DNA sequence: ATCGAGAATCCCGGTGCCGAGGCCGCTCAATTGGTCGTAGACAGCTCTAGCACCGCTTAAACGCACGTACGCGCTGTCCCCCGCGTTTTAACCGCCAAGGGGATTACTCCCTAGTCTCCAGGCACGTGTCAGATATATACATCCGAT
DNA sequence: ATCGGATGTATATATCTGACACGTGCCTGGAGACTAGGGAGTAATCCCCTTGGCGGTTAAAACGCGGGGGACAGCGCGTACGTGCGTTTAAGCGGTGCTAGAGCTGTCTACGACCAATTGAGCGGCCTCGGCACCGGGATTCTCGAT
């Protein structure tokens, strides 16, 4: 069996545990920690992916690229409160322009 | 060397920024602020890739130097 | 919701939001705006093109693409109203 | 030889979006942000434990420190996750 | 002859520039600036290439994000057009 | 005789030249902890503080608000203006990234 | 047995006079009456995070009393670290 | 056994390589702690230290106190480009700020 | 109950930079927080730089680096040097 | 413009006090000083990826002209904010009281480090299909005089 | 305001190539089944510091009233930067080829975790006195309405 599997996760429970405790992060590791640190690793990749998919879709490309993960995470509030000096690798910028500079 | 950066890739720049219209004494300051980013994060790198020993400067090496300056930049990781 | 999901929405004439504005509201509704005069399912304006009967409005009606004032989007936005109320209870044009 | 989340996070995107694909710099940043996020929730759950001189990171110093590093909804979320998690796991 | 407005092409250029994504400096001078300033920190260096397109990915964004302070710092003074104070304003207020 | 006036701004220059030489906690201390009391009990019910801890959140709003208010009056002095006004304290925040 | 009646506009005791020694110590020589409402806006926002994260952390601690630490930690991981209080 | 000698005499440091060292182990930095490395960190906190405490000292005896107080770290603190570097994100209780006005705010 | 300070450490160094001169408390608990600050950026960065080279030991030359990297310009050269010439002579 | 009041500041000096420097117990944590296992320093090898350099293309940088719309110095004028006198209200201080809960000690038992044995997961690396990059022609979307 | 022209754009259709999704073998790390000792959950006791409350003084807050100086609108005009062309150069590409050095491998020894016996160093308390704070009175500075 793994404990993935009795979490119902598809996040790397034993490799949680195994990095959590070689990073030195603490004397000692209970058997819960893992379990909920996948849990949480694996929701906010879903939360992610689910917003980049949607900005994928919202234009004709069926694969994620960096410019979808950049509009994604700009445009939800809150991932971009934690994710706000966060640089991403060709994501450029969100469409944004002053009205000030615009025409009439 | 720092000319190199040309007077249209900053412009280019600006754009990308939003900036409608540039007055020609931001070239040579711009030209100035880059250098100084620049200097601070080769100078981590650097650091980083002599205390590893090497004398070849990884990708790690630049995202660590971003990473604690708080630039934390994704994708080399 | 998204009730405009598959629709081209026409843009015509003066209108009191702006073009962003009304594009705006076409998007956050799902749909998709155009500027031309035949290829459209909906068309919005104030009163002024279908008062006219402006020549772009001519086109309009002999494509019989029905007409709604600007404001109309406000309700599609505002309310749980079902697509013909929005296009017959609010309609410009004797044609559609 | 070089670990990575790769699959997993591929995983996880066959269960939001099943007709999706993800570029090789796309599936680069997400290895980095996992990273990332671990790094931060594993060292807030350390000081943690150090305040209160705890020698173990237990499911609570998480709890806690996702509590603090995120914002709102994702905080809200990401706590019942955990939640959900290790009661599954638990039996 | 045809010709438009002084500040209409910058636009079309704000445009184009934000919904692209590629690196906007030429890689070579680029890299070639990246070693006369590590050459004085240390001599006789290599880079991965892939360490210089970092490099290039973290200039590129924090100038972009400094010219976005910088314009509102003009706009704010009711100017459209930048100057060197407002970087020296944002930067200052940064901290930097 | 008409009474002594110093003409306007010449005091405000003297409480900068005051305010600044002192240390002293500007805001009053009382009312400060019960707008403490008052935010802490929206995410717990019951709370205390140790008298310290309301000192330290004092110290940490009084530098915050000063560090913020030179950040505003460079944005007020930018726009050639002396005067500051709420755009002024939205730039800088802008600007900081705290928004 | 005992309780307190839940306070009510306490924001408005950050006086006037309060808020403009802070902009002279800030070195403002002018204030337009506008500033003092949003003054007090920000100040609000940043006391219910400070807040927010310090009440977690004495949480955390199963205590019921927030503490100095509570606050140190607070502000610490907020970026605004204060010294004075720890040690 | 010899005579005991503190890892700080050795050094010539005030400051503690004993508990320096204690506190390297105990914060688990690492799984292990080579012997040098408390010293030079100990050294290096103790420049620092004195570095501070220095221009302190001359911003309480320029200001006619014999007592360093939170006003002369301020000061001394915001006074040197390189503290002010290292520390120009921490905030100091009793501190108070730089005498400053900007220069277009004085009478003409 | 038993705590524990940097005070007296604090207070022997104020005796060697400027002999006459005396020190607060709350200048003092300043230090103490000050001292533990960067000891725990310090050692929080050295932690960094063993676990990125794999090394499981912090050892001198981890310390020597995270302090070119915390520290700026000339208050990084005398800091390397306090602690190079420290090293040296506790070798002996 | 340079010159008298006058108002606030900065400056002596007697008081008198409580916070800082010092001194003494003494508890414990630092040191002294013995194993021993392994992290890591060092040597050797190998192969890959960084540097060097070459010739050609053509995109991009440059230099030039020109005109227009911007920046901005100037004036008016309107009203807001500052400075100052009065009223009032609540912050502040001293002191009083109860008891919540923070800190500590002491048990005991749950669980997590640790070892060993087993096997399936997930990685490295083949490979073929098709998403989307690159035209290429096309049908708009929107700008600029000209009316 | 409309309207025509133009021209920059986003749009269908077609290819085609190289990136990614899937399939494979395998090797090493997770996971199953132990063991055992110490971390921390729970009880119980203490006392301290917090929260509530009261009465009195007087510092600060709120308030009202001028009035002058600042914000900001309007605007005249000098110029500096946007748009566009013709020019030229250096970036790019795809080539080759070399070799430094990043990387893995194997050995062995230097040191640092470990234990334990031992003792001076740093902390917790009690002082006591002098650096500072506090008026009280004083001289100096700087401002303002005269000129």
């Amino acid at each position: 069996k793994t404990r993935s599997s009795r979490a119902g996760l598809q996040f790397p429970v034993g490799r949680v545990h195994r990095l959590l405790r070689k990073g030195n992060y603490s004397e000692r590791v209970g058997a819960g920690a893992p379990v909920y640190l996948a849990a949480v690793l694996e929701y906010l990749t879903a939360e992610i992916l689910e917003l980049a998919g949607n900005a994928a879709r919202d234009n004709k490309k069926t694969r994620i690229i960096p410019r979808h993960l950049q509009l994604a995470i700009r445009n939800d509030e809150e991932l971009n409160k934690l994710l706000g000096r966060v640089t991403i690798a060709q994501g450029g910028v969100l469409p944004n322009i002053q009205a000030v500079l615009l025409p009439k | 060397n720092i000319q190199g950066i040309t007077k249209p890739a900053i412009r280019r720049l600006a754009r990308r920024g939003g900036v409608k219209r540039i007055s020609g004494l931001i070239y040579e300051e711009t030209r100035g602020v880059l250098k100084v980013f620049l200097e601070n994060v080769i100078r981590d790198a650097v650091t980083y890739t002599e205390h590893a020993k090497r004398k070849t400067v990884t990708a790690m090496d630049v995202v660590y130097a971003l990473k604690r300056q708080g630039r934390t930049l994704y994708g080399f990781g | 919701d998204k009730p405009l999901s598959n629709m081209k929405i026409l843009t015509l004439g003066k209108l009191s939001r702006n073009k962003d504005e009304v594009k705006a509201m076409i998007e956050k509704l799902g749909g998709k705006l155009t500027g031309t005069a035949n290829k459209a399912s909906l068309c919005i304006s104030t009163k002024k093109e279908v008062e006219k009967m402006n020549k772009k409005m001519e086109e309009v009606k002999e494509a019989n693409i029905r007409v709604v004032s600007e404001d109309f989007l406000q309700d599609v936005s505002a309310s749980t109203k079902s697509l013909q109320e929005l296009f017959l209870a609010h309609i410009l044009s004797p044609w559609g | 030889r070089k670990e990575s989340y790769s699959i997993y996070v591929y995983k996880v995107l066959k269960q939001v979006h099943p007709d999706t694909g993800i570029s090789s710099k796309a599936m680069g940043i997400m290895n980095s942000f996992v990273n990332d996020i671990f790094e931060r929730i594993a060292g807030e759950a350390s000081r943690l434990a150090h305040y209160n001189k705890r020698s173990t990171i237990t499911s609570r110093e998480i709890q806690t420190a996702v509590r603090l590093l995120l914002p709102g909804e994702l905080a809200k979320h990401a706590v019942s996750e955990g939640t959900k998690a290790v009661t599954k796991y638990t039996s | 002859p045809h010709r438009y407005r002084p500040g209409t092409v910058a636009l079309r250029e704000i445009r184009r520039y934000q919904k692209s994504t590629e690196l906007l400096i030429r890689k070579l001078p680029f890299q070639r600036l990246v070693r006369e300033i590590a050459q004085d920190f240390k001599t006789d260096l290599r880079f991965q290439s892939s360490a210089v397109m970092a490099l290039q990915e973290a200039c590129e964004a924090y100038l972009v994000g400094l010219f976005e302070d910088t314009n509102l710092c003009a706009i704010h003074a009711k100017r459209v057009t930048i100057m060197p104070k407002d970087i020296q304003l944002a930067r200052r207020i940064r901290g930097e």
